[PDB]
Formats: C-alpha cells, sequence, structure tokens
RNA sequence: AGGACCGAACCGACUAAUGAAAAAUUAGCGGAUGACUUGUGGCUGGGGGUGAAAGGCCAAUCAAACCGGGAGAUAGCU
RNA sequence: GCUCGCCGGAAGACCAAGGGUUCCUGUCCAACGUUAAUCGGGGCAGGGUGAGUCGACCCCUAAGGCGAGGCCGAAAGGCGUAGUCGAUGGGAAACAGGUUAAUAUUCCUGUACUUGGUGUUACUGCGAAGGGGGGACGGAGAAGGCUAUGUUGGCCGGGCGACGGUUGUCCCGGUUUAAGCGUGUAGGCUGGUUUUCCAGGCAAAUCCGGAAAAUCAAGGCUGAGGCGUGAUGACGAGGCACUACGGUGCUGAAGCAACAAAUGCCCUGCUUCCAGGAAAAGCCUCUAAGCAUCAGGUAACAUCAAAUCGUACCCCAAACCGACACGGUGGUCAGGUAGAGAAUACCAAGGCGCUUGAGAGAACUCGGGUGAAGGAACUAGGCAAAAUGGUGCCGUAACUUCGGGAGAAGGCACGCUGAUAUGUAGGUGAGGUCCCUCGCGGAUGGAGCUGAAAUCAGUCGAAGAUACCAGCUGGCUGCAACUGUUUAUUAAAAACACAGCACUGUGCAAACACGAAAGUGGACGUAUACGGUGUGACGCCUCCCGGUGCCGGAAGGUUAAUU
C-alpha cells in the first residue's frame, strides 16, 4: 500500500524518442521518466492510478548524466530513472 | 626402514628416506584434526621475530592428547599415523566407552596393542600413571613437570627420560640432555621409549627439502656487509672478531639461562 | 615496463578513503589540515 | 620416480648490433613439475622494514624514503 | 566497389581490473589528429544501458582488520576476549531462437526452473546460541569411457564452365537445433536390514561412536555421455515480392551415417608418493529448555514474491598503467592442411595495411642476400657471421659417485609410383544369428569406415629430414659439487644459498627476537627439538691456551651504594 501523495510524487514525464515510441507501438511498453528513488513496485502502483491501466510489469534503469562543458567551464548532468512499464493486452493509453 | 635412494638425478644422490609400512596410507581421523596456519616466523607486531621461517606445506593440526586422562578405561591402538607437527609418529587409540584419542606412539607399540592410564594401569609400554608408581630405573616419555598439566619432556622421536631416584614428594629424572631434574612424584609419565626412533637418520639431500619443511636459506653474518651484522664487511674474507649473534651477544660457549625460580630444580646440568 | 601506479579502487579506498582517515587519530588532523586548507576533495573519495 | 632431459606458453636477461622507449629492439640465449610461476586481498615503516646478502629493495628517489615543520640551520667558501 | 598485401594460440572473439559516454545518429572542421581531411576516440546536439535465474548486494567464513568489557601504557595509545567485519574461496534457480542505428541468458517468441511466504485440506512431535554428519579439499601418474570439435561418405539444393578437357570416382554450398523433464548407462564408493546394551560426543539424545546378537547377499549413494522427449516447432542453402539501395515482408529442401578426437567432462574418481594437503555457513540429522492437543513440522494445491544497484563502449589497448593516438597488463574461447605440438609455414571465421606522401636510385649509416682463390692470416678474444640441426636403425672412448659420461664421436636410410595387400598389420564396429535376471544387457558375427610401418620393383631431380622449423663437435685445464639466488637501470660470477659437517647455547613461563608494558613469535614445538655461529655434496683427511675472548674456580689482594 504506498501513499497517494508518494505515488503523485513518483512519476516524473513521459519519455520521448524512437526507441520508446517502437515500445509503445510494437511491445504495448511506455517509457517514462521516474524519481531516481521511486522503486518498481511504486512506479506500478502510480501508473495504474494515475494513468487508469492494468500493469504486466516494470523494468526500471538508470541513466548517468552526461559530462558537459558550457564554454571553459565543466559540468555535469543529473542522473535519472527511466522505466519501461509493460501494459497488458488491450490497454491504449492516452 | 632407512633407504638410500638411488642417484638416478643430482638432488636424488644423497637422499636417504625413513619408510614405514605401518603408518595409515589415508585421510586421518578428522574429528581430531584442527586448522593450524603458518607465521612465517612473524609476531603480532608482525616483524620477524625467528628468521630463517616460512613456507613449507600446508598442515593440519592433529590434536595429540598429551595430558592423558582417562582413568581405568583400556584403550585399544587403531593405527599409527604420520604427523606432519612433529618428528614422532601418532597412534589412533579407541576407548572401551567409544571415544578415540591421538598419543604419541611409543617404541613397539602397534595396531592392536592394549594401553591404559591410571594408578592402576600395568607398568608396560604405552601406559600412563604418576611416577610415585612407576618403579625407578625405568625408561619414561611424554613427562609431566607440573602436576595435571600435560606431558612436556621426552615427546621427540626417540627419546625417553630416566626416572633415576624416588626422594619422598619428588622424583629425579636423567633427562635427554644429560640434566638431572627433580620433577614431584604426582606427575603423570608414559611408560617406554617415544616411537620414531629412525628419524634422524633420514638426511634431506638437497635444498628443496629444506624449504619443503618451511625452512627458508640462512645467510652467514660473515657474508654480509657491517652495517647488518657485527661480523660483516672486510675485503675479501675477513673475520677478525670474536663470534656473535646478530644482535653482538657471544655465540660460541657464553652461557644464557637466566631462570632464577627454577634453579632449585635443576640436580645438575648437562655436559 | 610495469610502471608504480597499478589502480585498483578498493585498494585504494582502504589505504586513502575517508573511512579509513577518520579511523586513527592522525588520519583525522589530515582530513582537518584539508578543511583549513580549503580543499574542495577533502578524501580519494569519489 | 625426478629441485631428471629436449622444447612452446609463462618467468628470466648471457652475447650482439641498433630514443618508438627516463633500460627498449631485433637476432640468437637460460629455466620451463619447481628452492617454479601468476591473479586477488592481507601484513611488516625509516636507524625502521625486508634482504638465497648486491648496501639490494622500500612508488623513475636510498650508506638511512617522501611530505610538512624547527628554518631565513650554518657557509672563515663561490 | 573490384584487385593486392598482412595477422589468424592473433594484429580474431568474450570478460575481469582500470577507465567512465570513448557506444549510436545527425551535424561542424577554428583547435586537437605529427600532412590533407569531407573523416575521427575532436567540437555541438540528440539518443542509448530493461534481469526472480548473469554479477554485485545477501548468507558463510580465510589471511587479516576493528574490538564492549578486559590487560597494559606519562598523554596520545598498544594488545586482545565476547563479538563484528573481511574473497581471492563455500552457499537456490534459464535455455534456444528473433530483434535495435546503438541493450540483451535483461526486450519479444517458445519451452523451463528456484525459495520464500500467505491460504489449504491431509497428517501429527515440533523445538537451539547446543550434539553428530556433511560441506571438506595435496602432488604426480595412468589409463578407460565420453563429448566439444573435425574429416569423409550419404542426402538436399544449385552448377555444366572467359583457355585444351570436364553428365562424372566431376564442381560449390548446406546438412544446425538448447536448458529442462524422463531414463540412471561406462564407470566409482560402500556390505545392508533389524534387535539389544554402553564410564564417549561439556546436559539430553531415537543421531553419531563403541560393543554384542540375529538374518539377507543385494542394499544404498555417486555418475559423464548416450537415447527419448523438448521439436507438427525453431533455424535453414538460397529462391521470391517491395525498395528511402540501408534493407524490409513472404518463403523454405535436406537436416543422416561412419570414422577420428581433446589439455574439456566422468574425475572432489582411481593408483601412487611424502613434503601429509583451509574455514564456516547453506544442507541432512539428534535432541534440550520449551509448548501440549495450539503452534510448528511434510503433503500436495492455489495464489502472491523475488526489492535494490551494475548492464552502453574500450579491455594485450588510440579508451587501462607508461606526460603522447608512445613497452606493461589476469582469465575464457582455440577451425583447416602439413606437424609430436598451443612450435613453424600457408589459410578460415573475423580483423587489419600500422594518419605524412611523391620521386630519385650518390657518398655514408641501418637491416638483409651472394661471392673467385685462400680459411682465423682477423681480433684482447673466432666477437659477429658461417656451420650443425629431423625420425628410424647401426655404432659409441677415457673417466665414473656405476646413475652416468651419451644425442659422446661417426655413419647409413629418407621423395613420388606400383606391387606385396583393387588398403596390409592394427583400430573401430552395423545388420544377421543365439542367450536373457529384459536392458543404455551379454555372446557370436563380421559388413562398412579408418589405417600406420615395412619390403621388393620402377621412376624424376644437381639435390627427397628439399621450404619454415631444427644440437656444432672433440681434447687439456682453473673455480664452484649439483638445480637454484643476486647488484630493478653498466657486474650472473669464482659472489649468496644449498644438502652435509662441526662448535655453541637452550629443561620449557626454553634460549632468542619484536615490544617502557601487556603480550606475541619461537611452538599449540619439548633436546632425534629450537636458536646462533662457522664450514659447504661425496672421497681421503683435518703442533701452540703466551696474547684477546669464553667456561669453571674462589684462598688472598683491591673494590660501590650503604654505615
Amino acid at each position: 500500500m504506498i501513499r497517494e501523495e508518494r505515488l503523485l510524487k513518483v512519476l516524473r514525464a513521459p519519455h520521448v524518442s524512437e526507441k520508446a515510441s517502437t515500445a509503445m507501438e510494437k511491445s504495448n511498453t511506455i517509457v517514462l521518466k521516474v524519481a531516481k528513488d521511486a522503486t518498481k513496485a511504486e512506479i506500478k502502483a502510480a501508473v495504474q492510478k494515475l494513468f487508469e491501466v492494468e500493469v504486466e510489469v516494470v523494468n526500471t534503469l538508470v541513466v548517468k548524466g552526461k559530462v558537459k562543458r558550457h564554454g571553459q567551464r565543466i559540468g555535469r548532468r543529473s542522473d535519472w530513472k527511466k522505466a519501461y512499464v509493460t501494459l497488458k493486452e488491450g490497454q491504449n493509453l492516452d | 626402514a632407512v633407504v638410500k635412494c638411488k642417484p638416478t638425478s643430482p638432488g636424488r644422490r644423497h637422499v636417504v628416506k625413513v619408510v614405514n609400512p605401518e603408518l595409515h596410507k589415508g585421510k586421518p581421523f578428522a574429528p581430531l584434526l584442527e586448522k593450524n596456519s603458518k607465521s612465517g616466523g612473524r609476531n603480532n607486531n608482525g616483524r620477524i621475530t625467528t628468521r630463517h621461517i616460512g613456507g613449507g606445506h600446508k598442515q593440519a593440526y592433529r590434536i595429540v592428547d598429551f595430558k592423558r586422562n582417562k582413568d581405568g578405561i583400556p584403550a585399544v591402538v587403531e593405527r599409527l599415523e604420520y604427523d606432519p607437527n612433529r618428528s614422532a609418529n601418532i597412534a589412533l587409540v579407541l576407548y572401551k566407552d567409544g571415544e578415540r584419542r591421538y598419543i604419541l606412539a611409543p617404541k613397539g607399540l602397534k595396531a592392536g596393542d592394549q594401553i591404559q592410564s591410571g594408578v592402576d594401569a600395568a607398568i608396560k609400554p604405552g601406559n600412563t600413571l604418576p611416577m610415585r608408581n612407576i618403579p625407578v630405573g625405568s625408561t619414561v616419555h611424554n613427562v609431566e613437570m607440573k602436576p595435571g598439566k600435560g606431558g612436556q619432556l621426552a615427546r621427540s622421536a626417540g627419546t625417553y627420560v630416566q626416572i633415576v631416584a624416588r626422594d619422598g614428594a619428588y622424583v629425579t629424572l636423567r633427562l635427554r640432555s644429560g640434566e638431572m631434574r627433580k620433577v614431584e612424584a604426582d606427575c603423570r609419565a608414559t611408560l617406554g621409549e617415544v616411537g620414531n626412533a629412525e628419524h634422524m637418520l633420514r638426511v634431506l639431500g638437497k635444498a628443496g627439502a629444506a624449504r619443503w619443511r618451511g625452512v627458508r636459506p640462512t645467510v652467514r653474518g660473515t657474508a654480509m656487509n657491517p652495517v647488518d651484522h657485527p661480523h660483516g664487511g672486510g675485503e675479501g674474507r675477513n673475520f677478525g672478531k670474536h663470534p656473535v649473534t646478530p644482535w653482538g651477544v657471544q655465540t660460541k660457549g657464553k652461557k644464557t639461562r637466566s631462570n632464577k625460580r627454577t634453579d632449585k630444580f635443576i640436580v645438575r646440568r648437562r655436559s | 615496463m610495469k610502471r608504480t601506479f597499478q589502480p585498483s579502487v578498493l585498494k585504494r579506498n582502504r589505504s586513502h578513503g575517508f573511512r579509513a582517515r577518520m579511523a586513527t587519530k592522525n588520519g583525522r588532523q589530515v582530513l582537518a589540515r584539508r578543511r583549513a586548507k580549503g580543499r574542495a576533495r577533502l578524501t580519494v573519495s569519489k
């Protein structure tokens, strides 16, 4: 049982990319940016409540931040957690 | 028996094996085993405290019974076994009550021989009893110095002690060194000589053998530079000084016993 | 030719890392000194 | 069987000629089941360690490591 | 794109360590790249790392670390008990195919497995900080059984030749398929089952150990591979539709047999040797306190569960350690022909041509090739080159510690073809036939397959161990017995070490060593042991105690604090 408030905080965004699109189309799997602390179960819960859609399974991974250079000064982008969430057969997501 | 090995290579030429067939060809009694890791002759500070120790073969520790307290229960000798931890051979015995122990194998002992500890026990080889009960003139081994402690004198492959006298609460032992020593007469002792008496006839026959026995090589002080040893330095081979340890103390002759607490027990020093 | 530095992360950490430094008084002192100096990377710790 | 033999890997470094290289090259050379070799981790600390002993080795530094301090040592010398 | 060349026990493929975006795409060429650069590991932007079963975490411990109390220490702190950490070791579980520009045992497809809860019905002794078993272990050697893998034939598809021949004993390609589940084999280990008692296993034990007694000779454990299923599937040479020339979608034959065969597996086995070969948990089992008709245990079945972190890419290197796009770096994989071979040569798969080129064809330098006659005259020195170089057989001195010396030396044979023998000796081994406690069984049988070595006869060349590969040999002699070790980076030796020898200390709270100490090493050793010193295999051997040391003595002389 995850708290409503917690759930709302978990899910950061949808991730747009070719791969993501492919996943959505073929495998019925949505690619989300989620909180770095968000566990799989929590993510699933969030998905179910907040998008109103049955979840088969969630795979997560941590994306490491790229090191960049703004002019002369070096600086690193933040790490962030990506989640492939596979929706059950016949579940169409808006 | 001793066996001079045929010189099919140098390093085998001068080898003499001591091959006893009556030893157990097999894995030892595992309950009585325990771990025994190597020091490298280095103490808790991590410094080398005794030179020339290092390496050699992994060895288990056989838990030998030197206290020898199963009084009245007769044991029977199951087998003789190789112990890597000592010059003697050990013997796995089986008490009538079902317990097993390792003991130093004495001279005549073999599989099937019955042995017994206690005041009542028969004065025969391998039997153990207090030195007040043991007849004067007898050869004993595995001799306790303090009653109850465990055998400390005469444990090595072909050693034994003579009980020369029993004067009241003490008995006088003629130790293998030639030292005559008073010992409390209630101290325990095992009848006969300890076993593996042709141990001294073995000759390693190569450098490697020594190494296998965990003995690193020994450099001569005279081969060193003066900063290292008192004997060091000299152009060519010089040695114009009285022999001494690496720490400058005389080596040829200078006595080093300082124990004034046990001077009373020493009847006569060895010669 | 086998050069002197042959990196190993665990070894580095155990040797020089924060916790090691903390463990002893001299280590602590070193840390303090570093802090005083204004070091950004107080220890080898990543 | 063997600190046995011939010989690749592997470990070494006797001869030779020759910066890519703050010790290498190519051609040969020694050991190659052992007192062998190697990975990972551990321990020994500076008049201290370790040393099959050459004053060798202890982070390209060693008849006393490196870093900071006494310290602007002292310099009848340049 | 087509040729050419190089690596191929790597200059290929996959990891660890280390790095940390170098990966992929688009875009830009100032700088960086030893030249140019449209290219890049460079700049900028975007994308990319998907796990119950791989690894970490986790449970367990080794060396070692920390260490409540504690012992010790001016202070700081040292050592260490209980404990708790610490992998490089032990501990549950996944395979095949398909897919991305870039991930995959992680996605998808198929087919699996694991150990937890929870609930069940069925049963009914459960229970640990304790007991026992197990885990649990060395070197070498030898086979035998296997597979990986390869070769040939069969089969299936395609081919009929740019130049003489090529419808055949011809040519090219393919002929692949897992874990799991079932079977429990080659083979290895052990005698089982029941009963009774017992000073043992810190207490108890129905467990282990020990005694008896009965009865049956098969009982159990282990075990590669094969076979079956998994699989009416998947993959499949290439054909066929579309084409953003990148590829996408459909489709799909055969898919067998024999022989050879590992250094891999059975094997943590067996045999043997002495130098005598981790630990703890998981796992099995036994009970105690306990609880007692409850919990807990095992039984299947249902359901839920398996979080977290790593996953790109380089990894013998242009990405790690070397200031560089410059030598070092642990593991795994190991095709063909020749060969003893992981050597060597040429090749496969795959990967590269080393980020300045173009000419010229002087001296001189480097790295190679050949050389008349002579053959060490060179030189400090045959330094360097040259030479020797294989298998089999014959043959082989002094001296010797009887092992050696010895590959001593020195010689002969060596290709191809045919025959012996349309392929032998051997190896393997199908049908058939017989037996049978029935199976992965035993006999007999020899088809097919594979296949040396030799002899005889012929034959070609200047030359048959034809290339690469691959000892130079002998004689006298110093030193060190020997194998070893050593000055990282001018010294590898006659130096150090060595087995052996001798002296000497040391009676165990050992001498000695590291420690203001506690303590630790010596050693869980005990004089056949340990320390120190010298000598240095083996053989034959090996006067002086005045000096300096050490050992013993203590009559006298001298002699401190103290008084």
